[PDB]
């Protein structure tokens, strides 16, 4: 959700999309360490034990066998490696039946949130413009640079797609907790589904530049239970 | 009635003409075994373009010989879409009622 | 308990949608100026439009509606 | 020839190729030519390497011979067993080792 | 003087300054790199107090400096011109005008860059300028333009060094060279000129259209208008994945020549490494989009992205393949170019593998704009391009200059940029899959100690320049006395086991290109008479 | 013959230049314009008189290249058979990296077609711009490049015949035939119902069209040079690269004008 | 005219006959390298804040 | 080979001790950002 | 007018540079070198009133 000092992992899983990227990328590095490994073990031998020869087989220069082996071998990992990246790929797109939607429509240097499914018997839709806490008015345990005043609250256990623009400069949609990272160009929404595990905050930043407050433009979702959330969406 | 379907692909069928006319140009103009490569790819260029350029209007003629069997195009598709896009609300919100 | 929404289109399933708001607002304005003037179950695109598109862009696109320099006009009489 | 080299047509091309030089250079870059490929050459070859720099009249090279044999071989069994099988040739053509020559 | 140094339509003093701006151009980006990394070293305003948009015209600056002003110029420009003449036996190049004015128009584009970072407080966009972030709403002024101004002229430059190349090694070979029978720095100055002329047209055609739509009211990337920012990321990452190819397939040839040389083993296959090279190079025009992964294209043209990138991995990696087996079974003599050159292989290698990583679009949407990514070009950049050109330098400089270096003056400077460039970029993977965007100027302090690291890092990295630049001056000023005086190496290929000093005094060089026969330094005249071959 | 007068020449083909002051004088030149213009264009110089002067003494550089370059090609003679290949194969690079450029502004026109915004009202040709139909002056200035190429080849084929009357009549007439083409494409700029900022379809239109009618005026300057050049007896009958040159360059440039032709003006409308 | 040859007559420095030392010229180069991107920083921080 | 130690002991003799610092040098390579995380205030030191 | 043997004859047989050969060539050099000169010298008093920010007067 957060992240922490001194950490050489993901920040840790939310939802089924990332739990399958933090899968594939363990999978992908379990099979990029034995290509790693052999390459150093291969180098490593070579200098260490042909530094000490004092003739050099000058009359090897091809071999068709080994030739091919070493060009079929990266092939048959690429084809390993790539067989459930398009598994993943092909399922993170798939949005059939939300529960509800969301637009996060990012401005210069703060985002502003809006639902506008009219469940919320005001009537209206609700909106709201979600600026930085500017850093000397933090007050005893806030989170430095990516804190936020009024934070986006959303639901647990219901698939939920939002769409994403800008009116200004390119910025991005970007939480890496919930794995969700879309480009927010001026000019078409673009939406991306999410089905949160569990209750908590996630914190984000916006991963595009924008300019002068590029990092004072953060990204806080609360994740509250389902009654907790109609109760804060009537009264908000 | 073959009108319909072979000319919705006008800028197809006029690309791959241009490209087979500037081959049977250039098979035709390099037989003869005298003239420098650039000169027969340059004649061979400009009888292409101008077979090219030449069927452009055929496929003129042939565009108003398919607008008198569709009149006012463009703009009777779209409501052909809409009453596509109407039905399928009503459709939908039917069963949203009694569903 | 309910939290419906429009749920998957079948015409627009990647992943831009500035296309499918487009042409549900579009189609709505084409719902409620043409069979009648209002009374509907053409509420559908009305329901998919403000679920959809931002405010701004809805604002931006009424005051073109009202000025009439709309660009897809709406069959207008 | 990117064809390979069976050992006999090895050890005759080589053999034919040693009996031919003349001069010093042609001795010793016939001699890392036949050192450098990779399998270690019988005595057969080693021998007439000996003679063949005999010919040209100098001593160093009819040394090397056998510490660039030391470094071509797995272990010194075959080092071992091989100095028996050119042990009179050592002999009357007189040329020393280098463990022997450089005590160390 | 005035006519040898600024008329001077001669391949071998063009290189010689080509080499000049090369090493001002390098000194003035890393100090960028010393200046953002020192400001990014602890949370809250340091050194630069405020001033966000002051840190994103330094980064600017650094990556598009070191970028069009080193690495182009130090590999494609004076490498290219002072050897492909003086390899296939070309008295000196063709069109020798074209790549005079190549590099008279390289230093203007650095000072119209350099003083389009004082103007109105300045362009940062990062070296990826990109619109409405660069249109004249959200930034005005007229400093993106000159920033811009000096890619159009930088492009210019590239473009006539490239077709200068193309047609001197197309026509003037000497007598017995076939169309496969170059050494292998040829070929890849060879298919690096291709793909610049395939290439930079559409960088510049992008680029000034970024410019009038700027300044002269049109409508290609202003969205309220017609246009769409996505067609500018189109255009430009199809020139900005062949330029990195382009930056790094010289690499590859000095690397190859380099291990050929230091093993005493020709490269093992060298018609199936061209042909990798070859396909490489044809092939990276396939793959332009893998910085777009996340901009709202379909899945499905993902698929067939990040199905073609894995097909640029392999042929990459049969070359790193075939370079441990050039140098297995070798006589390895550790100089310093061979240092640099074995250290290349691990250090692009690694780079390499978390590029494949990288190359998933599936994965790359937990990646983009991520601190992940610049361990990645930072590596297969950097330690590539870099460890290429100091293994170009400290092998090919006592020829051309004539003037032997230091020794242990090298291996320390060797040794202290591999451990103090190690240091920087491998916390920026863990700081990469924590959660850090990129172009920030500084940022939450959860993760506090990897920026420190690295900065620690980058003091180390800039002191080994500071002794190089001391190497430098030390083979300008005892270039003889390291000839005589036993400080140096003097012979790169070292003579064979069974072979005597008195002959190996007869065949001094045992090389196997012209370059190392033509004594030091070369004559202006070198090759007045063809240079035959069977 | 004696070695002695062997020994007296360049015993290689290739061209050895003297030290010619151009190019560091047109990159100066090709400085000031950069600064200049991107001076010029936020109104911190009064008036444009300094990018005119910047551009005029970028133009008389150039012109003076080219001078130095007809001199050493024609009066000092070098140009020898390898030389003349290359300069022809370098020339051919330099149009094949312009017809790229060709190809990025196409690029920019069919992702800005054929998936149409929603502001521009889904459609294209956009809503209320009246565009361009094909018919009228396009089909003119579109006949006039062919009767252009073809009376250029014919002028080709008889300057290597040996007829000087007919190989100076084609050219003479290929010059006037292109420049009623140009003016002919001014006059359809300035009576069009769409200028350069309406829209994106005008800024793409404009772009690609006016891109060919520079690319067609420096042909017209090139062939004027040619001309001048043919009349004054440089052009051999079996030496002249720097008129195969631009025969070459104008079959491509009317090839390509044909493409932007049929997808700015039938396909596009 | 070809010019004439030698280890010092191929770069643009002269290095044996001068009257400064090398080190001065040869150190000032990579000085002024080193310092324009500090006096870009200076100019852009008198030109909004202090310092 | 044939007469002789045989050649999987005068390989592993070689290769064996060759394995350990191999290992030695890929976690040195590799594993100082471990080093460093050990000495800094985030393991309580 | 076929007068190309006649300057091959000239331009052969002289020693001075080739741009400065001909015998019109001094009307050709001379106002360039001032109009280059002042063209190229120009801009580089208008680039401290730019960094400056002072614009121009105009209107
Ligand atoms: C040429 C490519 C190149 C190289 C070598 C480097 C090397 C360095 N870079 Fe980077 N950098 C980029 C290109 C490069 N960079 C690009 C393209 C970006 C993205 C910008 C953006 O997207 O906004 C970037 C971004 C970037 C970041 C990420 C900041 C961010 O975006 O948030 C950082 C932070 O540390 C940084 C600093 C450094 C430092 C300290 C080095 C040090 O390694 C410097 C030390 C290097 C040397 C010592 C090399 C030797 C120098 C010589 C001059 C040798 C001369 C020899 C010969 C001529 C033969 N630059
Ligand atoms: C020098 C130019 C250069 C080179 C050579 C590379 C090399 C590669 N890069 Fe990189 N890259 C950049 C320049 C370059 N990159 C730049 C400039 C950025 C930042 C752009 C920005 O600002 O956003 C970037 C970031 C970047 C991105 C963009 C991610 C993002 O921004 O969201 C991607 C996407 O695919 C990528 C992937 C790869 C791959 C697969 C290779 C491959 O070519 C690597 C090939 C090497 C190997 C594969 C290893 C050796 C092979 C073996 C040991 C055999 C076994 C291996 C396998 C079986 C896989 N890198
Ligand atoms: C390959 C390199 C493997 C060695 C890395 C050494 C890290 C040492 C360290 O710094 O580890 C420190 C962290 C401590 O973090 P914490 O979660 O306890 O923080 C809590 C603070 N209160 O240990 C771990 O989290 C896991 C233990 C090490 C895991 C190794 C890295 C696993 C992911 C690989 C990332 C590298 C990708 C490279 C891509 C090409
Ligand atoms: C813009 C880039 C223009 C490139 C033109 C390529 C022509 C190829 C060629 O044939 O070049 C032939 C000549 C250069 O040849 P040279 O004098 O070196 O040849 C010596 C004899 N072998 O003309 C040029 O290139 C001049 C091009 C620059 C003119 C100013 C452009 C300003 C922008
Ligand atoms: C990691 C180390 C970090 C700390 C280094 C501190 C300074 C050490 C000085 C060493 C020294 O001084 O090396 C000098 C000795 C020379 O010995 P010689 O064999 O010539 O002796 C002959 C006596 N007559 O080693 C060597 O050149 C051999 C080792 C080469 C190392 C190349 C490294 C390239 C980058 C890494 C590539 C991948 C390898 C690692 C993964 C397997
Ligand atoms: C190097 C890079 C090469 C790539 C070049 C890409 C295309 C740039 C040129 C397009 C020409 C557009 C045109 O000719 O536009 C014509 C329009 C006039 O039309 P109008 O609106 O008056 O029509 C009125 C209808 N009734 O002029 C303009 O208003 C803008 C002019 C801008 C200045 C000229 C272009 C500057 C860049 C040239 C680079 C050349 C090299
Ligand atoms: C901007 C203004 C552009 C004006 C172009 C003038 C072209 C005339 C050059 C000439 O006349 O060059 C004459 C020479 C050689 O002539 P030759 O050997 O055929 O004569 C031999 C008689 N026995 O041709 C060339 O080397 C090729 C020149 C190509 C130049 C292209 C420049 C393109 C610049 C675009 C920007
Ligand atoms: C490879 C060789 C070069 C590695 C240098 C790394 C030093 C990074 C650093 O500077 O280490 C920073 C750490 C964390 O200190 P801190 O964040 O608590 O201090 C807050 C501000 N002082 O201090 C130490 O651990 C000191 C011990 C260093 C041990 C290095 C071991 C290397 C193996
Ligand atoms: Cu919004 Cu960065
Ligand atoms: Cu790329
Ligand atoms: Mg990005």
């Amino acid at each position: 959700d957060v992240p922490t000092p001194y950490a050489c992992y993901f920040q840790d899983s939310a939802t089924p999309n990332q739990e399958g990227i933090l899968e594939l990328h363990d999978n992908i590095m379990f099979y990029l360490l034995v290509i790693l490994g052999l390459v150093s073990w291969m180098l490593y031998t070579i200098v260490m034990t042909y530094s000490k020869n004092p003739i050099a087989y000058k009359y090897i220069k091809h071999g068709q066998t080994i030739e091919v082996i070493w060009t079929i071998f990266p092939a048959v990992i690429l084809l390993i490696i790539a067989f459930p990246s398009f598994i993943l790929l092909y399922l993170c797109d798939e949005v059939i039946s939300p529960a509800m939607t969301i637009k996060a429509i990012g401005y210069q240097w703060y985002w502003k949130y809006e639902y506008s499914d009219f469940i919320n018997d005001s009537g209206e839709t609700v909106e709201f413009e979600s600026y930085v806490i500017p850093d000397e008015l933090l007050e005893e345990g806030q989170l430095r640079l990516l804190d936020t005043d009024t934070s986006m609250v959303v639901p647990v256990d219901t698939h939920i797609r939002f769409v994403v623009t800008a009116a200004d400069v390119i910025h991005d949609f970007a939480i890496p907790s919930l794995g969700i990272k879309v480009d927010a160009t001026p000019g078409r929404l673009n939406q991306v589904s999410a089905l949160i595990q569990r209750e908590g905050v996630f914190y984000g930043a916006c991963s595009e530049l924008c300019g002068t407050g590029h990092a004072n433009m953060p990204i806080k979702i609360e994740a509250v239970s389902l009654p907790k959330f109609l109760e804060w969406l009537n009264e908000q | 009635k073959f009108v319909e379907g072979l000319s919705n692909n006008k800028y197809k069928i006029i690309t791959g003409a241009w490209a087979a006319s500037l081959y049977g140009s250039w098979v035709i103009v390099n037989k003869d075994p005298i003239m420098t490569k650039a000169q027969k790819i340059v004649q061979a260029r400009m009888y292409a373009q101008f077979i090219t350029v030449g069927l452009l209007l055929a496929s003129v003629g042939l565009s108003m010989y398919e607008n008198k069997l569709h009149p006012n195009k463009q703009k009777v598709n779209e409501m052909r879409r809409w009453e596509n896009a109407l039905r399928v609300a009503e459709e939908e919100e039917r069963l949203e009622k009694e569903g | 308990s309910p939290l419906h929404t429009v749920g998957f289109d079948a015409r627009f399933p990647q992943q831009n949608q500035t296309k499918h708001c487009w042409q549900s607002y579009v189609d709505y304005h084409k719902c409620v100026n043409m069979k009648g003037e209002d009374f509907a179950p053409c509420k559908v695109f009305w329901k998919t439009y403000n679920a959809l598109c931002p405010l701004d862009w809805i604002e931006k696109w009424d005051d073109q509606r009202e000025k009439g320099i709309f660009a897809g006009d709406i069959n207008s009489d | 020839a990117h064809d390979e080299e069976t050992f006999e047509e090895f050890t005759a091309r080589y053999e034919k190729e040693f009996d031919e030089a003349y001069d010093l250079f042609e001795v010793q870059r016939v001699l890392n030519n036949c050192f450098s490929y990779d399998l270690v050459p019988a005595p057969a070859v080693i021998e007439k390497a000996l003679r063949a720099a005999r010919r040209v009249n100098d001593l160093p090279t009819a040394i090397r011979v056998f510490e660039a044999l030391k470094y071509k071989v797995e272990n010194e069994d075959q080092y071992k067993a091989y100095l028996d099988e050119l042990k009179d040739v050592r002999q009357e053509l007189g040329v020393p080792l280098k463990e022997e020559l450089f005590p160390s | 003087m005035v006519q040898r140094w600024l008329y001077s339509t001669n391949a071998k003093d063009i290189a010689v300054l080509y080499f000049m701006l090369a090493i001002f151009s390098g000194m003035a980006g890393t100090a960028m790199s010393l200046i953002i990394r020192l400001e990014l070293a602890a949370p809250g305003s340091q050194y630069l107090h405020g001033n966000s948009q002051l840190f994103n015209v330094l980064v600017v600056g650094h990556a598009v400096l070191m970028i069009f002003f080193l690495v182009m110029p130090a590999l494609i420009g004076g490498f290219g011109n002072y050897l492909l003449p003086l390899m296939i036996g070309a008295t000196d190049t063709a069109f020798p005008r074209i790549n005079n004015i190549a590099f008279w128009v390289l230093p203007m584009g650095l000072v119209c860059l350099v003083t389009s970072t004082l103007v109105e407080s300045g362009a940062g966009t990062g070296w990826t300028v990109y619109p409405p972030l660069s249109s004249i709403q959200a930034h005005s002024g007229p400093s993106v333009d000159l920033a811009i101004f000096a890619l159009h002229l930088t492009s210019i430059s590239s473009l006539l060094g490239a077709i200068n190349f193309i047609v001197t090694t197309l026509n003037m070979r000497t007598n017995g060279m076939t169309m496969h029978k170059l050494p292998l720095f040829v070929w890849s100055i060879f298919i690096t000129a291709f793909l610049l002329l395939l290439s930079l047209p559409v960088l510049s055609a992008g680029i000034t259209m970024l410019l009038l739509d700027r300044n002269f009211n049109t409508s290609f990337f202003e969205v309220s208008g017609g246009g769409d920012p996505i067609l500018y990321e189109h255009l430009f990452w199809f020139f900005g994945h062949p330029e990195v190819y382009i930056l790094i397939i010289p690499g590859f040839g000095i690397i190859s020549h380099v291990v050929s040389t230091y093993s005493k083993k020709p490269v093992f296959g060298e018609i199936s490494m061209v042909y990798a090279m070859a396909s490489i190079g044809l092939l990276g025009f396939l793959v332009w989009s893998h910085h777009m992964y996340i901009v709202g294209l379909d899945a499905d043209t993902r698929a067939y992205f990040t199905s073609a990138t894995m097909i640029i991995a392999i042929p990459t990696g049969i070359k790193i393949f075939s370079w441990l087996a050039t140098i297995h079974g070798g006589s390895i003599r550790l100089a310093t170019p061979m240092l640099y050159a074995i250290a290349f292989l691990f250090l692009f290698t690694m780079g390499g593998l978390t590029g494949v990583a990288l190359a998933n679009a599936s994965l790359d949407v937990a990646f983009h704009d991520t601190y992940y990514v610049v361990g990645h070009f930072h590596y297969v950049l950097s330690m590539g391009a870099i460890f290429s050109l100091f293994a170009g330098y400290y092998y090919w400089s006592p020829q051309i200059l004539g003037l032997n270096y230091n020794e242990k003056l090298a291996q320390i400077q060797f040794w202290l940029i591999f451990i103090g460039a190690n240091v920087i970029f491998f916390p920026m993977h863990f700081l990469g899959i924590n959660g850090m965007p990129r172009r920030i100027p500084d940022y939450p302090d959860a993760f506090a100690g990897w920026n420190y690291v690295a900065s620690i890092g980058s003091f180390i990295a800039t002191l080994s320049l500071f002794l190089f630049i001391y190497i430098l001056y030390d083979q300008l000023v005892n270039g003889l006395n390291n000839k005589v005086n036993n400080k140096s190496v003097i012979y790169n290929k070292a003579p064979d086991f069974v072979e005597s000093n008195t002959i190996f005094n007869l065949n001094t060089v045992k090389s196997s290109s012209i370059e190392f026969l033509l004594t030091s330094p070369p004559a202006v005249h070198s090759f007045n008479t063809p240079a035959v071959q069977s | 013959m004696t070695h002695l007068e062997r020994s007296r020449h360049q015993q290689h083909p290739f061209h050895m230049v003297m030290p010619s002051p151009w190019p560091i004088v047109v990159s100066f030149a090709l400085l000031s314009l950069a600064l200049s213009t991107a001076l010029t264009m936020h109104g911190y110089i009064g008036n444009m008189n300094m990018v005119y002067l910047a551009l005029f003494v970028l133009l008389t550089s150039s012109i003076l290249w080219f001078r130095d370059i007809v001199a050493e090609a024609t009066y000092l003679g070098d140009h020898t058979m390898a030389v003349r290949k290359g300069i022809n194969l370098g020339f051919l690079m330099f149009v094949l990296s312009e017809v790229l450029i060709f190809a990025g502004l196409f690029w920019a026109y069919f992702h800005s077609a054929m998936s149409p915004d929603v502001t521009l009202g889904a459609c294209w040709p956009p809503v209320g711009i009246e565009a361009v139909q094909p018919t009228e002056l396009p089909l003119l200035n579109t006949i006039i490049l062919l009767s252009s190429g073809a009376t250029v080849t014919y002028s080709h084929h008889a300057l290597i015949a040996g007829n000087r009357n007919k190989a100076l009549s084609g050219l003479l007439i290929t010059f006037w035939l292109i420049v009623i083409f140009v003016t002919c494409q001014y006059i359809e700029y300035t009576n069009a119902a769409f200028t350069i900022s309406d829209g994106v379809y005008g800024s793409v239109f404009y772009a690609g069209t006016g891109l060919h009618f520079l690319h067609m005026v420096m042909l017209a300057a090139m062939l004027g040079v040619n001309y001048w050049r043919m009349r004054n007896y440089h052009l051999t009958a079996g030496h002249h690269v720097g008129y195969e040159t631009t025969i070459i360059y104008t079959h491509v440039l009317d090839v390509i004008w044909l493409f932007l032709y049929v997808v700015f003006y039938w396909w596009g409308v | 005219v070809h010019f004439k040859d030698g280890v010092y007559e191929n770069i643009p420095f002269k290095v044996k006959g001068r009257k400064t030392p090398y080190a001065l010229s040869h150190f000032g180069f990579f000085a002024i390298g080193f310092a324009v991107p500090f006096v870009a920083c200076y100019v852009q921080l008198k030109k909004s804040g202090a310092f | 080979g044939r007469i002789g130690e045989s050649w999987v002991i005068t390989e592993g003799r070689r290769l064996i001790p060759e394995i350990f610092q191999w290992s030695a040098v890929l976690s040195v390579c590799l594993g100082w950002p471990g080093a460093v995380y050990f000495f800094s205030k985030a393991r309580k030191a | 007018a076929n007068k190309v043997i006649q300057l091959q004859k000239i331009f052969q047989s002289s020693t001075k540079p080739l741009w400065w050969r001909h015998p019109r060539s001094a009307l050709y050099l001379y106002p360039f070198y001032a109009i280059f000169a002042v063209a190229v010298v120009t801009p580089l008093l208008y680039i401290p009133n730019a960094i400056r920010g002072i614009k121009a007067k105009k209107a």
